[PDB]
C-alpha cells in the first residue's frame, strides 16, 4: 500500500502558513527515492537523513505538513531559523529528522490583481514552540492600551495576506512547501521503505 | 472527533501518592497546550496550570506551584497531574483541558469528562441504616414524611429502593455528605398520605456493593 | 489575581425567554473572556470565546458582548438543554481564573416546604452518637435557611446539608439536614427543633419534638 504522498503534495488547495494542517501517514509503504524523481522541486534538503538511504528504513509514523509561503522564507523552513514564518506561523525543532519539500507555485497560487487568500501571522508576543500552531483571529495588542476588540491605534488584525501576483519577483512569488517529520517510538514500525528488511 | 479521555475515579489515604492520565485523540497532540482544572465538591472551576506536550513546557498558577506535578508523554499523547503527599482537602474533580491557541483569550475548547480524586483515612465500610420515622396521626390528613438514614459507610456507591422497586413515587434520595471522619452519610426519604400510614408497609433497600452489603430496614412509627 | 463575578447568582427563566447574564473582571481585561456551560455531572463545554466569538457547534442563540470589565451573555430563546450553569473565564492574566458561576433553573410558582423532624433511632443511641434530621420537601425557588435550636439555643458548625437536583416533574427541590450530636450531649437537652424560612413561608415555620 503505498502512501498517499499524491494526497497531500498534490493537492488542489493549500492551506495558509498561519493555520498548517499535518497529514498523519501509516500503514504503509513509502518510495521516498520515486518523491525525490517525480521533481518540479526547487528545495529538497533533509536533515539527519538522506532519501536514497531512507526508503530502506522505517519509523512508527511519519507526518506531512503543508502550506504556501513566498521564495524568500523558504529559508525560514530550516531547523534554527528565525524570521516572522519561524517565530510567528510554523517552527521546526533544532533536532529536526525530516526533509523540506518546496516548489514554485506562481503558476497556481498567483493571479493577475493578486490573490489575497493566502495568509500568515504578522505579530505574536511570544514565539511558537516547535510545531506549535496558532490559529487565533484575535486583534494584537501591540502597545499598553488594551484594544477592547476594536481595531485602533497600537492595536492589528494579526494576520497579513500575500499579495500573490505573476509578476511579482522570484522572492515574492507564492511557494507550497511541504515538511515530512519521521517518528521512531519504542513501538512498531507500520511506514517503512521498499527496500527495508521488512518487505 | 478530537477527544480528551481520563482515568478513571480514585479513592486514596492521606500521605499517599497518585498519578492520573488524559489521553488526547484526534489531533496533533505535540501542537496544542493543555490546561488542568480542579473544581473541589459544589464549587466552581480553578486553574491550576498549563502544559505544552511537545517539550513539556510547564507554567502553573502560583496557588498550585509546589504542589502539585504537571507532565506529559507525548509517545502515547497522554497528560498527568501527580501528587506526592495527598491530603484530605484534594478531594476534587480534575478536568484537563486542551487550549485551541496560546495566545490572547487562550480558550479551553476540548474538556476531558473529568477524574474523581476521593481522599480519606477511611477503608471500605458497610452502612449501618437508621429508621427515620414518621410520626404524624394515620387520620390527620395531608402528608405524611418517612425515610432511611444510611450512616457511616465507605467508598462512595450507594443505592436505596423502596419496597423493592414498587415504591418510587414520592421518593427523594440525598446526594451522600463527607463527613469529618472521612465516611459518607446520605439520607432517603418519601412522603406518603397520613391515611395511608394504616394501611401500608414501608421498607428501604440499600445496597452497597463495595463491602458487599444489602440490609432491609422497615420503617414503623 | 484578577477576581471574577457574575450576576445574577441564580437565575429563574422559562422555555423561551430572552436571558441575559453578567459578568465583571476587578479590572480591564480587554475582550480576554471566554464563556462555558457545566450541567451536573458533566465537563464543562466552551460557548463563547474572546468576548464574543462564537464557538463552532454551538447554537446560534447564545452571544457574547462586552469589553473592559463589563461582560454579558445572551441567549436569545431559552431552550430545556440550556438549563445548567454558566461560568465566565478571564484570559488576560496569570493566572487564569472564573467566575463563581450562575446556574438557571426552570421558573415555577413558589411553593412552601413540607417540613418534616425524625429523632435519632434507638439503634444509633446504643451505638453513641444521635442524628436528628430535619426535611424540607418540594418547595420552589430553591433559596432555604434551616437553624438548628436545643432548648432555644442556636446551633454553628453542627450540620450537614444536602439538597436534590430540581425534579423533573413538578420543578421543586428538596433539603436534608442532618445535626449530630454524641449520645452524652444528645441526652442532657429537652427539646430539638429547625426553623425554616424560605419565600413561600409568610413567617419562619418550626418543626420539633421532645426526646420523651
Ligand atoms: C503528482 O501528480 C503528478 C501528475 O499526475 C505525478 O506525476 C506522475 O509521475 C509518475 C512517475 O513519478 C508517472 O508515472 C509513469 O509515467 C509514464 C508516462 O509515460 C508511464 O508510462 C509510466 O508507466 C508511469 O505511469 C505518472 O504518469 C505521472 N503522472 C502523470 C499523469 O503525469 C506525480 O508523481 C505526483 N506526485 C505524487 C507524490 O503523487
Amino acid at each position: 500500500n503505498l502512501c498517499p504522498f499524491g494526497e497531500v503534495f498534490n493537492a488542489t488547495r493549500f492551506a495558509s502558513v498561519y493555520a498548517w494542517n499535518r497529514k498523519r501517514i501509516s500503514n504503509c509503504v513509502a518510495d521516498y527515492s520515486v518523491l525525490y524523481n517525480s521533481a518540479s522541486f526547487s528545495t529538497f534538503k533533509c536533515y539527519g537523513v538522506s532519501p536514497t538511504k531512507l526508503n530502506d528504513l522505517c519509523f512508527t509514523n511519519v507526518y506531512a505538513d503543508s502550506f504556501v509561503i513566498r521564495g524568500d522564507e523558504v529559508r525560514q523552513i530550516a531547523p534554527g531559523q528565525t524570521g516572522k514564518i519561524a517565530d510567528y506561523n510554523y517552527k521546526l525543532p533544532d533536532d529536526f529528522t525530516g526533509c523540506v519539500i518546496a516548489w514554485n507555485s506562481n503558476n497556481l497560487d498567483s493571479k493577475v490583481g493578486g490573490n489575497y487568500n493566502y495568509l500568515y501571522r504578522l505579530f505574536r508576543k511570544s514565539n511558537l514552540k516547535p510545531f506549535e500552531r496558532d490559529i487565533s483571529t484575535e486583534i494584537y495588542q501591540a502597545g499598553s492600551t488594551p484594544c477592547n476588540g476594536v481595531e485602533g491605534f497600537n492595536c492589528y488584525f494579526p494576520l497579513q495576506s500575500y499579495g500573490f501576483q505573476p509578476t511579482n519577483g522570484v522572492g515574492y512569488q507564492p511557494y507550497r512547501v511541504v515538511v515530512l517529520s519521521f517518528e521512531l517510538l519504542h513501538a512498531p514500525a507500520t511506514v517503512c521503505g521498499p527496500g527495508s528488511h521488512h518487505h | 472527533e478530537v477527544q480528551l479521555v481520563q482515568s478513571g475515579a480514585e479513592v486514596k489515604k492521606p500521605g499517599e501518592s497518585l498519578k492520573i492520565s488524559c489521553k488526547g485523540s484526534g489531533y496533533s497532540f505535540i501542537s496544542y497546550w493543555i490546561a488542568w482544572v480542579r473544581q473541589m465538591p459544589g464549587k466552581g472551576l480553578e486553574w491550576m496550570g498549563i502544559i505544552y506536550p511537545g517539550d513539556s513546557d510547564t507554567t502553573y498558577s502560583p496557588s498550585f506551584q509546589g504542589q502539585v506535578t504537571i507532565s506529559a508523554d507525548k509517545s502515547i499523547s497522554t497528560a498527568y497531574l501527580q501528587w506526592s503527599s495527598l491530603k484530605a482537602s484534594d478531594t476534587a474533580i480534575y478536568y484537563c483541558a486542551r487550549l485551541l491557541y496560546y495566545s490572547d483569550s487562550s480558550p479551553l475548547d476540548s474538556w476531558g469528562q473529568g477524574t474523581l480524586v476521593t481522599v480519606s483515612s477511611a477503608s471500605t465500610k458497610g452502612p449501618s441504616v437508621f429508621p427515620l420515622a414518621p410520626s404524624s396521626k394515620s387520620t390527620s390528613g395531608g402528608t405524611a414524611a418517612l425515610g432511611c438514614l444510611v450512616k457511616d459507610y465507605f467508598p462512595e456507591p450507594v443505592t436505596v429502593s423502596w419496597n423493592s422497586g414498587a415504591l418510587t413515587s414520592g421518593v427523594h434520595t440525598f446526594p451522600a455528605v463527607l463527613q469529618s471522619s472521612g465516611l459518607y452519610s446520605l439520607s432517603s426519604v418519601v412522603t406518603v398520605p397520613s391515611s395511608s400510614l394504616g394501611t401500608q408497609t414501608y421498607i428501604c433497600n440499600v445496597n452497597h456493593k463495595p463491602s458487599n452489603t444489602k440490609v432491609d430496614k422497615r420503617v414503623e412509627p | 489575581d484578577i477576581q471574577m463575578t457574575q450576576s445574577p447568582s441564580s437565575l429563574s427563566a422559562s422555555v423561551g425567554d430572552r436571558v441575559t447574564i453578567t459578568c465583571r473582571a476587578s479590572q480591564s481585561i480587554s475582550t480576554y473572556l471566554n464563556w462555558y456551560q457545566q450541567k451536573p455531572g458533566k465537563a464543562p463545554n466552551l460557548l463563547i470565546y474572546a468576548a464574543s466569538s462564537l464557538q463552532s457547534g454551538v447554537p446560534s442563540r447564545f452571544s457574547g458582548s462586552g469589553s473592559g470589565t463589563d461582560f454579558t451573555l445572551t441567549i436569545s430563546s431559552l431552550q430545556p438543554e440550556d438549563f445548567a450553569t454558566y461560568y465566565c473565564q478571564q484570559s488576560h492574566s496569570t493566572p487564569r481564573t472564573f467566575g463563581p458561576g450562575t446556574k438557571v433553573d426552570i421558573k415555577r410558582t413558589v411553593a412552601a416546604p413540607s417540613v418534616f423532624i425524625f429523632p435519632p433511632s434507638d439503634e444509633q443511641l446504643k451505638s453513641g452518637t444521635a442524628s436528628v434530621v430535619c426535611l424540607l420537601n418540594n418547595f420552589y425557588p430553591r433559596e432555604a435557611k434551616v437553624q438548628w435550636k436545643v432548648d432555644n439555643a442556636l446551633q454553628s458548625g453542627n450540620s450537614q446539608e444536602s439538597v436534590t437536583e430540581q425534579d423533573s416533574k413538578d420543578s421543586t427541590y428538596s433539603l436534608s439536614s442532618t445535626l449530630t450530636l454524641s449520645k452524652a450531649d444528645y441526652e442532657k437537652h429537652k427539646v430539638y427543633a429547625c426553623e425554616v424560612t424560605h419565600q413561600g413561608l409568610s413567617s419562619p415555620v418550626t418543626k420539633s419534638f421532645n426526646r420523651g
